[PDB]
RNA sequence: AUGAUGUCAUACUUAUCCUGUC
């Protein structure tokens, strides 16, 4: 099963080990698909945005922040 | 697998911000909306070219300092060129110093956020686009004018310019106070 | 589902009072597209007792505002600001204007100009010529916000709320030309903008107490009234920035987080002076109080006093 | 005619008062007045180029009508 | 400060006055 | 030391100047920062010695003679 | 109930109801809330269908205080239209049926 | 045009609610939290109203609010989530009519 | 402590005796010396001293240099620099260009010394960093970009943005080269510039340059948009513009767009 | 690749593999050593091992031609022993 | 085909005339394409354009 | 930093172990590497302070006298909210030095 | 007339650093 292929590491450099930052060679697609978790993440941590977004809807808090929950993974469908 | 110019500018709602080197990219849908932006700004001139945007000022000769006007009227200038000639102390004032620095102090030109330094930068010196019916006081110096510009009187026979034809000046269809004579 | 409300008399008519509210046809969020619009028109009958529909003039786009200008109406239904006439059939339009970009979410008409506000762009102005029936907007600003309410303050100075807790006031340049024929030439610049926190969406500058002095009386959406007051003395507001400036040093908040920093949390504090932060000077430690008004050169009591005459001068 | 030969003027005079000159009569596209390098000064004649033509005759007809430094300004087209 | 300050007691009035009205 | 070295500079620089007058160069040119600039080289100079040593490598007066001809068509 | 963001079940029969929208309310534990005739869905009781519960009023706990305060940011006109010369806050405030012309005078009841 | 913002009446929705023995005695408090303010409330057992003990700015949004009290404790703690990037631990000090802060780390960035 | 004890004849002769102890190799030697400098300066008053100190053209490149601009720092704390700056400014004037650089370090170390003292200031200083910043030689733009840092620091929240925003158009250039010092100068600069401007005007120079075709634009644009990623991750939110949505993907975030 | 499939050490013998992985060893690495059997018994001592681990593992001791037959003869034999509800391969049943 | 700012770098004649008409001001020209105001109406149906209204003022 | 840039940081776990800094690098900051303005304490790892390792300087790694502390233009600028910045590797300095 | 690689000096920066040891 010769994989070739062991991303271990180099000379202790680069090693990307945060979440949304992104790379030179990131794709339109990632990049919007982070920025939209990102904005998720805000909408979810913000109380007053949250309280604004749920007062215009007709659904509840929880509801809209398990829908918001259930969308992150896949909430534009990645690219 | 990629693109030509012309099918990227057809496709794109604003080609006028297209070049030549945005084909080579590996996404031109996002950098042609990312350069139509409100408020984006375009990157620097430097990224064809060879001269590190720091070697093309070799044989200009340009002054060593301007200062303003609220460090030259304090007088602080005079003493150190005095003290240089006499080298080559005044306690002139403190409380003048601090009312120069407070009072009397000058608020410098800024620039506008998309105002990014280009290459000279000193020859370029652009300003909206003084038009027909709006000319700078020494002009008029040269002129010599007392408080219509004479040649709007041939404005009147000849008749109105072919290149600015919604013109309007002074006197004639247009029925002008300080400086601009026409709109 | 209504959105827009106005009550005003037509120059066409006599004295009487007509309300015309504008309506929308099919809408909900932003994944179903607005459909159409109406504007129904009422009589106003009794003196203001009893409403009469007299017509219902249809739209293309949802109109979110409506506001009386030179005794015609302004319809903004989405991108296309209309003037529009009172008619015996429908609302005739007499004018429109397709500058706007994306949505016209609020309207405040001046005497001589006009000032739409946008959904994501800020506020605009515009001047309406009267010779032919043409608006043109002759100043706009280089920062956009999510405006939610905007008031007059004066003829060129304008103050906007903000949908993320802002508020910002801007105010046009004295050499900016009305009469003209990024996007615009004319930008304006913004003078004032705090970020209050909370949702605002009703600001209006009146006296609150007869005798007392003017003060811009702000909303919010969690329940809580606030009012802006401007400052009447370069000393007394030095005095209060000096006592800011103390305040955040020796009394932090108790979230952890920083005055600065939540006072800048959209836009850059400009101008802006937290009463809130300087009214815990009496409810703080007696010898950090001691030391703040050592290092103001003052009193304890004459802090006290300089911060309830402010109060007093521009509240109830 | 886009392009016009201007004569007999002082070098406090420079390519903006011309720029601006003969803007008031219509906008020179294309601004030609030589800064000489050895001594650093104006010789004050000048090269105007148009948008078009019509632009330049019109020019021909109304443009000798500007007097630089009290003195006259030639203009010819070419 | 202490300049302003007397007018500042005439500010003081104005807003007393307009309590009494 | 520091201002024997200063002094040395100093001597240096006015006998660079010397050696220029005397030689009459018309592109030695002096910067804003206590260095010399060669104008005909178009190149910068990092001390007095540099601007001294451009006459072997990169002859900009043999370059001249396109100048020469374009100024005045007859030799 | 209306709807709350938070409930506080207190010691000696006290309910505080938070609402997330319009004038709260903190209803004291009255009743258990059993031996009724309720009827209480068991999670073992099978369903293939969910136990339609009746909207029975709240038999169980009584409105010891209600903190109805502001949680609107809709619209507000501050005007004197009565007869005082004061002006008064006319500021409607609430979400759909818990709406309501407020109109807010600086004084003491 | 220098202003200065003040605030004449304070929010009065609460984003969350917690009870407990906040004050350290047999009488549980309302630890409620506004939108840019912290209330701690105490109903009254006799007369049925609640009455607000205290009223503090925090001066940012409050995200989470927590009670907490250790084994064999007579109080219980208050710990407060906001937009900031610090954890903040608070203890209602009725000798003093104020909420004292007793631990702060900071975790993160702010917002 | 005391330094009334001596005539002041005397400490201007410890002056000029101070200041070739610059040469120390030890830090801890120039560490006393600065600091002394600094109260002397007290004892007698500001523009006397820093004359002194600018009588020195930074020749010796050994030992310690910049340790006078420190001086020239510490000296303009010591009495309100509120005095001091227009002799500085105007010594950038000489055409010897090592102790340009060395005035340029003279406003960064003052910066950083004074902090919020700087809301004034930063006007006296901005059109002079226009002149530095625009390059003589990287030295000149390295430098005047670390005093756009520091002030960035201190000025911050004080409602000045505008004119460093202005600097902020002629820092931007300098972005690209591989000189180590430049770079990572630059980088702090543009850190600085980032908390003080705030984020939305530095993403709106950064955005077109990520997927720019070249391989340079990209590498370099996407390490300053991670710089601003990093911090003020939860800020960021609003300024990302609007993105049409592909075929395969929905790139519109509609929450956004729930309106009332 | 066989090393795809998830499997579980769980669910099989451990006997009855040491047989089978020494053949193996000894067919590959030419004699019997204690770091090959060693590694082999760390391997399947977790209840949900990776073979691509293994697989690496095996190739950086072995040259990798044959390890890579060792990887797919045990992934087989271990997928036998899974897939069976006794937990045992098709070489214990006869013998 | 007149040139402009991002039709520089066109070579092809035939993506010039496209680009000419995509760039043909944009796509607006309507400022008074229904003010009318129809009094003929006087119930609820007031439909006309600028050229008709202006066509039924010349006529009547 | 400044006196060596091919130095890596630890940026481990923010313990309660409060850092320390030597009497030769005293009242150097950590990050800013300035000696003006000091706002914050600095915090050390867990591995970084456990028996022979406590007590140590975080930038000169020699025996710590007093508390180090962070820079106020560091804290402002978020800085200091990091992880532990214990020097680990030492490479290019102290090396050669020691030879002569 | 830039630019290219190349052996070779020269200035500049890093507040670089001189008692380190089993």
């Amino acid at each position: 099963m010769t994989d070739r292929y062991t991303i271990h590491s180099q000379l202790e450099h680069l090693q990307s080990k945060y979440i949304g930052t992104g790379h030179a060679d990131t794709t339109k697609w990632e990049w919007l698909v982070n920025q939209h978790r990102d904005s998720y993440c805000s909408y979810m941590g913000h109380f007053d945005l949250l309280n604004y977004f749920a007062i215009a809807e007709n659904e509840s808090k929880a509801r809209v922040r398990f829908n918001l929950m259930e969308k992150m993974l896949q909430p534009c469908g990645p690219p | 697998n990629r693109f030509t110019v012309a099918e990227l500018k057809q496709l794109v709602a604003r080609p006028d911000v297209v070049e030549m080197h945005d084909v080579t990219a590996q996404d031109p849908k996002l950098l042609v909306h990312l350069k139509a932006t409100r408020n984006s700004v375009p990157v620097p001139r430097h990224w064809c070219f060879k001269r590190k945007y720091l070697q093309g000022k070799r044989g200009i000769e340009k002054p060593p300092f301007e200062l303003p006007d609220f460090i030259k009227r304090t007088g602080i200038q005079e003493m150190r060129e005095a003290l240089q000639e006499k080298e080559e102390k005044i306690d002139i004032d403190y409380q003048k110093l601090h009312d120069a620095f407070f009072k009397w102090q000058t608020k410098p030109k800024l620039t506008i956020h998309g105002d990014l330094y280009y290459e000279g930068k000193e020859f370029e010196t652009r300003l909206k686009e003084k038009k027909p019916g709006d000319l700078s006081d020494e002009l008029r110096i040269s002129l010599g004018m007392p408080v219509p510009p004479p040649w709007l009187i041939a404005m009147q026979r000849y008749g109105p310019p072919p290149s600015y034809p919604n013109l309007k000046i002074p006197g004639l269809n247009s029925p002008l106070y300080g400086d601009v004579f026409g709109t | 589902a209504a959105f827009s409300v106005a009550v005003c008399r037509f120059s066409n008519t006599g004295e009487d009072w007509y309300v015309l509210v504008g309506v929308a046809k099919d809408l909900i969020l932003n994944p179903r597209s607005v459909a159409g619009g109406f504007v129904y028109t009422y009589k106003l009958v009794n003196n203001g007792e009893k409403l009469e529909f007299l017509h219902k003039t249809p739209v293309e786009e949802v109109p979110a505002a409506i506001a009386p200008f030179q005794g015609r109406v302004l319809i903004g239904v989405g991108k296309l600001l209309r003037v529009y006439d009172l008619g015996k059939k429908k609302l005739l339009r007499k004018c429109e204007n397709k500058h706007i970009a994306n949505y016209i979410s609020g309207i405040q008409t001046i005497g001589h100009r006009v000032i739409v506000s946008d959904v994501q762009e800020s506020f605009i102005w515009v001047r309406y010529k009267r010779n032919e029936n043409q608006l043109i907007i002759f100043a706009d600003d280089t920062y956009p916000r999510w405006v939610t309410t905007a008031s007059l303050l004066d003829y060129d100075t304008v103050a906007g709320a903000d949908k993320f807790g802002n508020i910002c006031v801007v105010r046009l340049p004295p050499n900016t030309n009305d009469e003209v024929d990024n996007g615009a030439s004319q930008k304006a610049e913004v003078i004032m903008n705090y970020h209050v926190g909370e949702t605002v969406l009703s600001l209006q500058k009146t006296t609150l107490i007869p005798g007392g002095s003017e003060s811009l009386v702000y909303t919010t959406l969690s329940g809580g009234i606030g009012i802006l007051v401007p400052f009447t003395s370069h000393e007394d507001h030095d005095f209060f920035q000096h006592v800011e400036m103390h305040l955040r040093s020796e009394h932090p908040p108790l979230c952890g987080r920083d005055h600065l920093s939540f006072r800048s949390y959209y836009f850059p504090v400009k101008n802006v002076i937290d009463g809130d932060l300087c009214e815990q000077f009496n409810s703080m430690e007696p010898n950090k109080q001691k030391n703040v008004s050592e290092e103001l050169d003052r009193t304890p009591p004459e802090v006290s006093k300089k911060l309830e005459d402010i109060r007093t001068r521009y509240a109830f | 005619d886009a392009t016009v030969y201007v004569g007999g003027l002082d070098e406090k005079v420079s390519e903006p008062l011309l720029w601006e000159l003969f803007l008031q009569a219509g906008p020179v596209v294309n601004t030609h007045m030589p800064k000489d390098r050895v001594t650093g000064q104006h010789q004050g004649y000048g090269f105007v180029e148009f948008l078009s033509e019509e632009d330049a005759d019109y020019a021909i007809k109304i443009m000798n009508m500007i007097k630089l430094y009290g003195k006259p300004i030639r203009v010819n087209k070419a | 400060k202490k300049q302003d300050l007397d007018d500042e007691e005439k500010t003081a009035k104005f807003i007393e006055e307009q309590v009494r009205r | 030391s520091s201002e024997s070295n200063r002094d040395r500079r100093e001597r240096l620089r006015q006998l660079a100047l010397e050696t220029i007058d005397i030689n009459k160069d018309p592109y030695f040119m002096k910067n804003h920062l206590g260095s010399y600039e060669c104008k005909l080289c178009l190149t910068l100079h990092n001390n007095e010695g540099s601007y001294l040593a451009h006459t072997q490598g990169k002859k900009h007066q043999t370059n001249l003679a396109r100048r020469a001809a374009k100024e005045a068509k007859e030799a | 109930v209306p709807v709350a963001a938070a409930m506080c079940v207190l010691k000696t029969g006290f309910l505080f109801v938070a609402s997330e929208f319009g004038n709260h309310y903190l209803y004291q534990i009255a009743h258990l809330g059993d031996d009724d005739e309720e009827p209480e869905f068991s999670s073992a009781m099978p369903l293939e269908d969910t136990f339609f519960f009746q909207p029975r009023p709240l038999k169980n706990l009584v409105l010891v205080d209600e903190l109805d305060s502001l949680s609107p940011i809709l619209f507000c006109q501050i005007a004197d239209l009565a007869n005082e010369d004061t002006p008064q806050l006319y500021v409607a405030c609430g979400r759909g049926p818990r709406s309501s012309l407020r109109v807010l005078r600086h004084g003491l009841e | 045009m220098f202003l200065y913002n003040l605030t004449l009446q304070r929010a009065t929705g609460i984003s969350f609610a917690i009870h407990g023995n906040f004050s350290g005695t047999k009488q549980q408090e309302i630890v409620v939290s506004r939108g840019k303010i912290l209330e701690l409330l105490r109903p009254d057992p006799n007369t049925g109203k609640v009455h607000t003990l205290l009223t503090v700015e925090v001066f940012g949004v409050i995200r989470s609010l927590m009670a907490f009290r250790l084994t064999g404790g007579t109080k219980d703690y208050i710990v407060v989530g906001s937009d900031s990037g610090r954890i903040v631990i608070l203890e209602y000090q009725p000798s003093k009519n104020m909420f004292e802060k007793i631990h702060q780390e900071t975790f993160g960035k702010s917002g | 402590r005391g330094a009334e004890y001596v005539s002041a004849r005397e400490w201007m002769r410890i002056c000029f005796e101070l200041l070739e102890l610059l040469k120390a190799h030890k830090k801890a030697i120039r560490r006393a010396t600065v600091n002394t400098f600094g109260y002397i300066a007290k004892a007698i008053g500001p523009h006397d001293v820093l004359a002194t100190l600018l009588n020195n053209l930074k020749v010796q490149e050994r030992q310690n240099r910049v340790c006078t601009t420190v001086a020239i720092a510490i000296v303009a704390e010591t009495c309100s620099p509120f005095t001091v700056l227009p002799a500085l400014m105007n010594e950038y004037r000489v055409p010897e260009l090592n102790v340009q650089n060395g005035v340029l370090k003279s406003l960064s170390f003052l910066f950083e010394y004074i902090g919020e003292m700087g809301k004034d200031y930063i006007y006296a200083v901005t059109p002079l960093l226009e002149d530095a910043l625009m390059d003589r030689d990287l030295v000149h733009r390295q430098t005047a970009s670390a005093v756009v840092q520091h002030m960035s620091l201190g000025v911050y929240g004080f409602g000045c943005e505008d004119s460093l925003n202005h600097l902020l158009n002629y820092v931007w250039p300098n972005v690209f080269e591989t000189s180590p010092h430049v770079i990572q100068a630059v980088m702090g600069a543009l850190e600085g510039l980032r908390v003080a401007i705030g984020p939305c005007r530095m993403l709106q120079y950064c955005l077109q340059g990520l997927f720019h075709p070249a391989r340079k634009v990209r590498d370099v644009y996407w390490k300053i948009y991670n710089s601003i990623y990093i911090g003020s991750q939860d800020a960021l939110i609003a300024h990302y513009p609007r993105i049409y949505n592909d075929d395969k993907n929905t790139y519109i975030r509609y929450e956004l767009d729930y309106i009332l | 690749e066989c090393l795809e499939k998830k499997v579980d050490m769980s669910k099989v013998n451990l006997e009855v593999i040491k047989p089978w992985i020494t053949k193996r060893v000894t067919e590959i690495l030419g004699f019997e050593d204690d770091v090959v059997i060693e590694f082999i018994f760390n391997q399947l001592e977790v209840k949900n091992p990776d073979s691509k681990m293994m697989q690496i593992n095996l190739t950086g001791f072995l040259n990798g031609k044959n390890a890579r037959e060792f990887m797919g003869e045990l992934w087989p034999l271990l997928l036998s022993a899974q897939e069976n509800i006794a937990g045992i391969p098709s070489a214990f049943l006869e013998l | 085909i007149p040139n402009t700012a991002h039709f520089a770098n066109v070579t092809q004649i035939e993506d010039a005339v496209s680009l000419w008409a995509k760039l043909k001001l944009q796509k607006a020209s309507e400022r008074w394409q229904p003010d009318t105001e129809e009094e003929y109406e006087d119930s609820s149906g007031n439909v006309v354009n600028k050229k008709t209204y202006e066509d039924l003022k010349r006529q009547g | 930093a400044k006196h060596h840039p091919d130095l890596i940081f630890c940026r481990k776990q923010a313990g309660v172990a409060i850092g320390r800094l030597c009497e030769k690098c005293d009242g150097k900051c950590v990050i800013c590497d300035s000696y003006v303005r000091p706002c914050t304490l600095v915090r050390i790892c867990d591995e970084c302070n456990y028996g022979s390792y406590q007590g140590r300087c975080v930038i000169c790694g020699g025996p710590g006298v007093s508390d180090a502390y962070y820079c106020k233009e560091c804290t402002i600028q978020e800085k200091d909210r990091d992880g532990c910045p214990k020097i680990v590797n030492l490479g290019s300095s102290k090396t050669d030095l020691f030879y002569e």
